[PDB]
RNA sequence: CUGGUGACUAUAGCAAGGAGGUCACACCUGUUCCCAUGCCGAACACAGAAGUUAAGCUCCUUAGCGUCGAUGGUAGUCGAACUUAUGUUCCGCUAGAGUAGAACGUUGCCAGG
RNA sequence: UUAUUGGAGGUAGAGCACUGUUUGGACGAUUCAGACAAACUCCGAAUGCCAAUAAUUUAACUUGGGAGUCAGAACAUGGGUGAUAAGGUCCGUGUUCGAAAGGGAAACAGCCCAGACCACCAGCUAAGGUCCCAAAAUAUAUGUUAAGUGGAAAAGGAUGUGGCGUUGCCGUGACACUGCGCCGAAAAUGUACCGGGGCUAAACAUAUUACCGAAGCUGUGGAUUGUCCG
RNA sequence: CUGGGGCGGUCGCCUCCUAAAAGGUAACGGAGGCGCUCAAAGGUUCCCUCAGAAUGGUUCAUUCAUAGAGUGUAA
RNA sequence: UUGGCACCUCGAUGUCGGCUCAUCGCAUCCUGGGGCUGUAGUCGGUCCCAAGGGUUGGGCUGUUCGCCCAUUAAAGCGGUA
């Protein structure tokens, strides 16, 4: 699982989740990539799992780009108790995901071998996405 | 030269600087109106306030 | 249950501009509350022990540019 | 290697570009300074012809500037382009 | 380690200075030259 | 043209190449006098003039780094209508980034030529 | 209040020049490319704010007499907290309720329209509507849907169907986008979220011409209180 | 005081963020500090410029280095 | 269900289990119909339709629950303060 060796503040007000994304959103490493189309936090267990879909349907035979990282701490309180009493503790790690932000990236395969690998990943992901290649012209 | 301007929709319900600015153009009731010379101040003013107001030219 | 360790604030202390550039202030008028100079003492503008900015004649206040990186408060008699 | 361009007069509000782009144009400038649009499909056929860096023949209302592609703005949902800058050649 | 001070010279009995000073720093009687209202003069003024 | 001293957001800077020095500005010579070194005539200070453009400095050329920088479009957003959609539409304002490009300072006063 | 002009300030956005976080290269930590931030900023709006002198407008301030109030609520929006839970909670901003009747939203303080001095068996409109209940279009033109979708929901699945297209072969494949529908879809007294009847338009999307519709406005008479000129 | 009360925590002051680019702005929201010190670490005049790195030397020297140091103490 | 919230009720809305009497839902326990099966047969596994009727007598415990004894076609899961 992907997460920061330290952050200064591990206590974060959560992202804001309106708009487009920011940048980040063309293949620039890789020759194929999965572009997110809708909204949502995506965690590290989540980009984990469809890492390894992806690097498992390809044989660990081209190469993977994860073009996301989960910067953010989230807390959570413990089960069972009422409001106040200061923030909770640390839960896990999020990465905030906006239409147009490319998720993954791949090459070294076919396009039809990329495009399954990035159809198994893609069901791992709690957004919708779509297949991609680099923008010539 | 000169426009009539009529209220035609109420400031119920409306900011109260768009209602200051009604007031500040005269106007009094629901379907009230006023001639007023034509300025860019005036112009102004009902452009601030032109989803409550219509605006004819005498 | 569980507490938390924080709660903690001082007063605020209404800093910033208290004058505008192009009105007229009297002798001793406070024109701007800071910590550090954020902004510097100009033409007949004093700067106090705690960085306060303060006017030393009777005028209009304007405040202009002071280099680059950096601005300045004035007062101009008005004659 | 040829397109024709038309000139935009005046400003185009926001909904003068959405309508634009929606009828199938890109708004584009020529660099003294024109506004122009032409048409995706039509500036797709002559990049595709000429190359990236190509050159090409920009009928410009009655003239005719030879210009190269300086910068783009693409959408790359829908995959649209959405702007285009003409560096007059010279 | 600091104390509180009061300054008083020979020829007044004003005794309008107060001050501050670390005793472990100063262990002497500290002197000052400091104005004395009574005298219109700077004088020797010595803490008590 | 040089020099002193000001004003102006580095368009003024930095860097890389050339030309210059009679007066001037300098590098320079000395430590006897004013003065000076946590040590040193290095610097500071005073006396000067053998020497040299080698450097600082001035003029010419480079857009190389920095600096400035549009138009057009985009993000955002005041207001309005729709709407509950990680929203839509209209209107006004309008970035940041990037592009064309600008820029190897301009200029007041005084003195010398 | 608006117009113009000047100013203070670092949010939205953006960016990586600082701090911190992070992914691939290359080279002998540097460089190259690409990302993240409430307590990062080389940058930086819209607004809002403070002022100065024109248009419109009607307050503003001072001093005294007399108070009540210190349980707030929903909605919209900028945020914290919670779980991008609550008809939750705490702040900013606006409206309404509170203290507001009337029309609409079936019924429904807080939503939409709109502020009731009194009378009328007059008229025009607002939101919302015009087949019957129940006032007004079984209105007009073009198209979409066949699911009673309309008249409550997702990942995801699919030769449903309309419109744009890009290409391969020489009728037909592959592909991408978009409109409207389908499945996914199980709760407890009784049909049982269209309010009922009913509707294939009486649904939906554009465009147009009418009308209905309030205690809004207008018309007529009257009451009281103010100004200005009875 | 308290998302019932108790138990736990808190109670005054300073700095930052939340705070929506004037000011102000809440929660048992997110982070820290204070209840001093200094006889110079005050005043004034004069002079001076840092951290780091590389390169050589059994701290000393050169060049890059707008501060990447320091500023008694938290921001 | 355990909770979160504190909106009705503190000039009173009787709390658990059992008894009596039921009534409703279907995510069906049995019985009826069907597809697939790693369904030879007899038996099973799983999914679909289906709520008409049916769906126990004891030992222990206040118990709900649960375990056990003996049955049964079956001894279903929930709602109704
Ligand atoms: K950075
Ligand atoms: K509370
Ligand atoms: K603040
Ligand atoms: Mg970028
Ligand atoms: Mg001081
Ligand atoms: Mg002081
Ligand atoms: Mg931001
Ligand atoms: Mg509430
Ligand atoms: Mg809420
Ligand atoms: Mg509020
Ligand atoms: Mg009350
Ligand atoms: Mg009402
Ligand atoms: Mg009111
Ligand atoms: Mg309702
Ligand atoms: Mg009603
Ligand atoms: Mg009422
Ligand atoms: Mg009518
Ligand atoms: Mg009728
Ligand atoms: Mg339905
Ligand atoms: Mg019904
Ligand atoms: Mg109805
Ligand atoms: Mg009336
Ligand atoms: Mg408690
Ligand atoms: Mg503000
Ligand atoms: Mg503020
Ligand atoms: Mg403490
Ligand atoms: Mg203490
Ligand atoms: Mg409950
Ligand atoms: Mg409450
Ligand atoms: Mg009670
Ligand atoms: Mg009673
Ligand atoms: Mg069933
Ligand atoms: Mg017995
Ligand atoms: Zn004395």
């Amino acid at each position: 699982m992907l997460l920061p060796k330290r952050v200064k503040y591990r206590r974060q007000h959560r992202p804001k989740t309106t708009g487009r994304s920011k940048g980040g959103n063309y293949v620039t490493f890789g020759e194929f990539g999965l572009q997110a189309t809708t909204t949502s936090w995506i965690t590290s267990r989540q980009i984990e799992s469809a890492r390894i879909a992806m690097t498992r349907y390809m044989k660990r035979g081209g190469k993977v780009w994860i073009k996301i990282f989960p910067h953010t701490p989230y807390t959570k309180k413990p089960l069972e108790v009422r409001m106040g009493a200061g923030k909770g503790a640390v839960e896990g790690w999020i990465a905030v995901v906006k239409p147009g932000r490319i998720l993954f990236e791949v090459a070294g395969v076919s396009e039809e071998v990329a495009r399954e690998a990035l159809r198994l990943a893609s069901h791992k992901l709690p957004v919708k996405t779509k297949f991609v290649k680099r923008e010539e012209l | 030269a000169k426009l009539q301007i009529t209220l035609t929709r109420s400031v119920i319900g409306r900011p109260e600087t768009q209602r200051k600015t009604v007031e500040a153009l005269g106007l009094k009731k629901t379907n009230s109106s006023v001639v007023v010379e034509d300025n860019p101040a005036i112009r102004g003013q009902i452009n601030k306030v032109k989803h409550l107001v219509t605006v004819e030219e005498k | 249950v569980s507490s938390t360790k924080n709660g903690r604030d001082s007063e605020s202390k209404r800093l910033g501009a208290k004058r505008a550039d192009g009105q007229f202030v009297t002798g001793g008028s406070i024109l701007y509350r800071q910590r550090g100079t954020k902004i510097y003492p100009g033409e007949n503008v004093g700067r106090g022990g705690d960085d306060t900015l303060f006017a030393k004649i009777d005028g209009v206040v304007k405040f202009e540019r002071k280099g680059r990186d950096k601005k300045q408060v004035s007062v101009y008699a008005v004659a | 290697a040829s397109l024709k361009s038309i000139i935009r007069q005046g400003k185009q509000t926001r909904s003068d570009l959405k309508q634009l782009r929606k009828s199938g144009k890109v708004p584009a400038v020529v660099y003294k300074n024109v506004s122009v649009k032409v048409d995706e499909v039509e500036f797709i056929k002559v990049i595709r012809e000429v190359g990236r860096n190509g050159v090409i023949e920009l009928g410009v209302g009655s003239k005719t500037i030879k210009v190269m592609v300086a910068d783009y703005q693409f959408d790359p949902l829908k995959n649209q382009i959405t702007h285009i800058d003409f560096l007059a050649i010279n | 380690v600091r104390v509180n001070v009061t300054l008083a010279c020979t020829e007044c009995g004003d005794r309008n200075y107060i001050t501050t000073k670390n005793k472990r720093n100063n262990p002497e009687r500290i002197e000052m030259k400091k104005y004395c209202p009574r005298l219109n003069k700077y004088t020797l003024h010595r803490e008590t």
